[PDB]
């Protein structure tokens, strides 16, 4: 039924390429990145394509596109999965580089999107779904659509070619209806199909609308593009589709998608053809090192495929297939053969012939929108540099091809030469670039990300490459990108150490942004290398902070050797070094600062003593710190002038009894009271949740009702609002051991609210009555007014 | 594993109110004046024993920039007491759970930075009045003091246990 000889013929060593996108191979070391992402996910996705392959052959019955199969393929993909979407919002971001002016016209033209009310247009992301500045579907005049297509492409582009300003939420009603009227409409037109190519147009036109509907919660792509499309291709005796960028089925015109598929078809054929030659394979600038190749075969698994490898296809003759493929793969040559040349060609004899007598307008042609997404914006130079086709780059350099030109993303030939990190093709470029008069300019060009040629070289490449870039004497090493990340900063974040050391040794001015990245990783040593190699970054306040916060006594020592005040406020809230030393890190640091004579009696913006900052540290190290600091000062009674409650309060509200006890044991006074009139008990009312302390605290002092909420107990019940039923027996039980104490101390039992509410009305509202209500009434507590 | 509930919780609100500071004070039981960003960890976990039943809490923090954020059983909408605008935007945050999440989901309003009493703009009773109009539980918290941080997550844990 389906031919699928190609899949069996497909070299079992390098069959990973069917499910991994070509745009990854170069940078993500082939399949590694896709394995790293979700390990054995390709093994299941290959299984999903090969388990469906066996199920559409054994069935026979001139099998047509069934909705029950379209579900089954999602069950092989893996609230329940493999079920249709119904009133579940699923949206996503699509960039200008995955769009076309004609593709937009087809997207807007689809009435079933406008009727269904699928949010489309510009706006920023949200935590659940998108938030739109405008919606193009509500009140849309189909005579505006053609001028509106360009108008939105200008908006999509002007923001960024590979960035996203525009989100799209799918229709959240009539999913099961719309999917069925397409599945049928496909079986309707595959009949009408007359020409061999006309078949390929309706397949993509249908799998487009399929993709645009976005029924399934997730994995709309792997099901409808990586699987279904291949099945439809394999059935008409065309091979699988090995794509570069298969995510254009949203905003690419039906005819434009035929090109994208034909390219992906030609890509697969190329893998087949090259594997027979036994020539080394290098498509989209990806070399296969024996290590990766050998490590794959023992980790391959995917047996449902293994049985359609050990299967007999001798009955069908392959040369009847070859003559069929060439019919649709003869269209690709004519349009932009230079660009396509840069991707696939190798033989200089063939390359030189192609470029024989090419004019200056033709040699520097940037493919305009609508064409497949890889080409759009790129000079043949760009592609030649990307795919590592030095053979093509030589002959283009021989024609004096303009290398200063930049694509729609804003990257020049030099940018890709750095990003792809080929020092040999980078070499050939530099020689030509330096020859130009505006070479100092050309070198210092920024893309739409702001990142210069050098920024890409730091984030990706070797020190020898960086050396060949710095030898130029551009002296734009210090400049940041749009994000504010310096050359050296990007180098640090991506663990490019030997590069980072070379950029540090070069003495690139340090950036505040980098020190915060050093904090996130908590990298003590790199700061140690920075302070050592720079050796005047000890004036930097934020550098001293990260040295105090996590940093060793040794790191901090270096800053006091440099000699800046031991009581210098160095955060927004005017925290002392000593204060920040307590929060976290080694208590050896606290004791050192105190030894050096660090002022104990200071207060942050909020008025909190050093001993307050003890209770911003994890409860484990709290006991040691509290003892170390009270040995020097012994003024714990000191408290936030702002509120006026000392650390005993802090101890209560963190529920740390061990500290609440030791502090009371240290003879911590219970006289204090916040500005709003609340006592320690008011806090220790419920939070403490243990009567042992409540007894010992009440032994010291008398409680006093304030802010029209008596004592702790009165205010206890006002703060227990939820009164959870499972613990409501425990909630009416704690107040027992609370009140039989209160009754000794004859609580006056006044009004206990600013809306005339009191202890007896609240308990009655609380429905904790069983215990309190009666025990209060017996005790002589007046009923509610 | 065999742990009783394993609840999924979500802290959402205007960037700066202290969603991160709250989470670290609940999870790690600490407070630092700056934001570590926890190297974009994107979530935190803590196991709590409520009603003699051991409950795990998977707690997700909202950043500035595979759709895992719908999965939550409860959403803690946070605002800053010292920022009127951060409370004004609460209404839009409450109608962004009406769109892209189950109406069965349990909500909770948290007014963070209660310790900055000296610089308090948003009124206790005004917020309570608003929170009780929609039948939502309301708590004020200080990640710094640690006041009501446990109570904040404990009430949210109990609020879903009841309904679940
Ligand atoms: N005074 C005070 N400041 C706080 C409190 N909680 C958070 N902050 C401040 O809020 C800033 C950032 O907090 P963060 O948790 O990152 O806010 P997010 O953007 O909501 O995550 C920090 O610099 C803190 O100083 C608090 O309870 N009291
Ligand atoms: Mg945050």
């Amino acid at each position: 039924l389906p031919g699928l000889y190609f899949l069996q013929a497909y070299p079992s060593e390098e069959i990973w390429r069917l499910f991994v996108d070509g745009r990854f191979w170069s940078k993500e070391n082939g399949w590694r990145g896709y394995e790293s992402r979700e390990p054995g996910s390709l093994n299941a996705a290959l299984e999903s394509l090969c388990s469906i392959a066996l199920q559409v052959e054994k069935s026979g019955e001139e099998f047509e596109l069934s909705v029950d199969l379209i579900k089954r393929i999602h069950k092989k993909s893996g609230k329940n999965p493999g079920e249709l979407r119904t009133d579940e919002p699923v949206s996503f971001c699509i960039p200008a580089g995955r769009a076309s002016i004609k593709g937009i016209e087809e997207f807007l033209s689809l009435v079933f999107l406008t009727e269904g009310g699928a949010e489309f247009g510009p706006g920023k992301a949200g935590p659940f779904g998108p938030r739109f500045d405008k919606n193009y579907f509500k009140n849309l005049n189909p005579e505006q659509i053609p001028d509106l297509a360009k108008q939105i492409y200008f908006d999509m582009s002007k923001y960024g070619h590979s960035n996203t300003n525009h989100f799209y939420l799918a229709v959240m009603k009539n999913v099961d209806v719309y999917l069925e009227k397409i599945t049928q409409s496909y079986n309707k037109e595959i009949k009408t199909a007359e020409t061999l190519d006309e078949k390929l147009k309706i397949i993509v036109k249908h799998i487009r609308m399929y993709e645009v509907l976005h029924p399934f919660r997730d994995a709309n792509g792997r099901t409808f593009v990586n699987n279904l499309l291949n099945i439809l291709l394999m059935q008409q005796g065309l091979p699988p589709a090995t794509f570069y960028e298969p995510n254009v089925f949203d905003l690419y015109s039906a005819e434009e998608l035929v090109v994208v598929v034909k390219e992906a078809i030609f890509n697969t054929v190329e893998i087949i053809e090259q594997s027979k030659r036994k020539t080394p394979i290098t498509l989209y600038g990806y070399h296969s090192s024996l290590e990766e190749q050998t490590k794959f075969r023992d980790m391959l698994d995917s047996p449902s495929y293994e049985k359609i490898k050990h299967m007999d296809f001798s009955d069908l003759n392959p040369e009847k297939l070859h003559l069929k493929t060439q019919k649709c793969l003869s269209s690709l040559n004519e349009q932009y053969p230079l660009h396509r040349g840069a991707i696939y060609l190798s033989d200089p004899g063939e390359i030189k012939l192609l470029l024989s007598n090419r004019n200056e307008s033709q040699i520097n042609q940037q493919i305009e929108q609508g064409a497949p997404p890889i080409y759009v914006g790129k000079t043949p130079a760009h592609l030649a540099v990307i795919s590592g086709n030095m053979a093509m780059l030589d002959e283009l350099i021989a024609k004096k091809a303009d290398l200063s030109l930049q694509d729609y993303d804003g990257k020049t030939a030099l940018h890709y030469a750095a990003e792809c990190g080929n020092m040999q093709i980078m070499g050939k470029i530099l020689k030509v670039v330096l020859s130009q008069e505006d070479a100092i300019k050309v070198l210092n060009i920024k893309d739409n990300h702001g990142k210069t040629a050098f920024h890409y070289a730091a984030e990706f490449g070797t020190p020898e490459l960086i050396s060949a870039l710095t030898t130029t004497e551009v002296i734009q090493i210090n400049e940041p990108d749009n994000s504010g990340s310096s050359a050296i900063t990007l180098a640090y974040k991506n663990h490019k150490l030997k590069i980072f050391d070379e950029l540090l040794n070069s003495g690139a001015d340090i950036s505040d942004e980098l020190l915060d990245a050093i904090w996130a990783r908590k990298d003590k040593e790199t700061l140690g290398k920075i302070i050592a190699k720079n050796e005047k970054i000890l004036l930097n306040k934020e550098a001293f902070r990260i040295a105090i916060s996590l940093g060793s006594v040794s790191l901090v020592k270096k800053f006091l050797r440099a000699g800046v005040d031991i009581d210098i406020p160095l955060t927004k809230d005017k925290a002392t070094p000593l204060m920040l030393s307590i929060n976290s890190g080694n208590p050896k640091l606290v004791s050192y600062l105190l030894k050096k004579g660090a002022n104990t009696r200071l207060t942050d913006t909020s008025g909190n003593s050093v001993l307050h900052y003890v209770f911003y540290s994890k409860a484990e190290n709290r006991e040691a710190l509290a003892n170390i600091i009270t040995e020097k000062d012994k003024k714990l009674i000191n408290q936030p002038n702002a509120n006026g409650n000392p650390p005993l309060y802090n101890a209560v509200v963190v529920n740390d009894l061990k500290m609440a006890t030791i502090l009371l044991e240290m003879g911590a006074r219970v006289d204090f009271e916040d500005r709003l009139g609340n006592n320690i008990l008011h806090s220790a009312m419920r939070r403490c949740d243990l009567p042992i302390i409540l007894d010992i605290v009440k032994k010291d002092s008398t409680l006093l009702h304030k802010r029209n909420s008596e004592r702790r107990n009165p205010f206890h019940q006002a703060l227990h609002e939820m009164h959870t039923f499972p613990s409501s027996k425990e909630t009416e039980e704690i107040h027992f051991m609370n009140l039989s104490d209160l009754l000794l101390k004859e609580g006056v039992d006044l009004n206990k609210k600013d809306i005339k509410g009191k202890t007896i009305l609240d308990i009655a509202l609380s429905k904790q009555y069983f215990h309190l209500c009666v025990k209060l009434m017996k005790a002589g507590a007046h009923t509610n007014i | 594993p065999e742990y009783d509930y394993l609840f999924k919780l979500l802290l959402i609100g205007d960037s700066g109110v202290g969603k991160s500071c709250l989470l670290l004070r609940f999870a790690d039981d600490t407070y630092t004046e700056s934001y570590i960003s926890t190297i974009g960890v994107d979530f935190k976990i803590r196991t709590i024993e409520l009603d003699g039943k051991t409950i795990k809490l998977q707690i997700w923090d909202t950043a500035g920039q595979s759709s895992y954020y719908r999965g939550a059983h409860g959403i803690i909408v946070v605002y800053d007491v010292t920022d009127q605008e951060s409370y004004a935007n609460v209404k839009q945050w409450l109608q962004e759970i009406d769109r892209y999440a189950s109406e069965n989901v349990n909500k909770l309003l948290v007014g963070n930075k209660s310790d900055l009493t000296t610089k308090k703009v948003v009124d206790n009773t005004t917020a309570k009045e608003f929170a009780d109009s929609l039948g939502i539980p309301f708590l004020e918290t200080s990640a710094k003091n640690a006041t009501n941080v446990e109570q904040a997550f404990m009430t949210m844990a109990a609020e879903i246990k009841k309904r679940m």
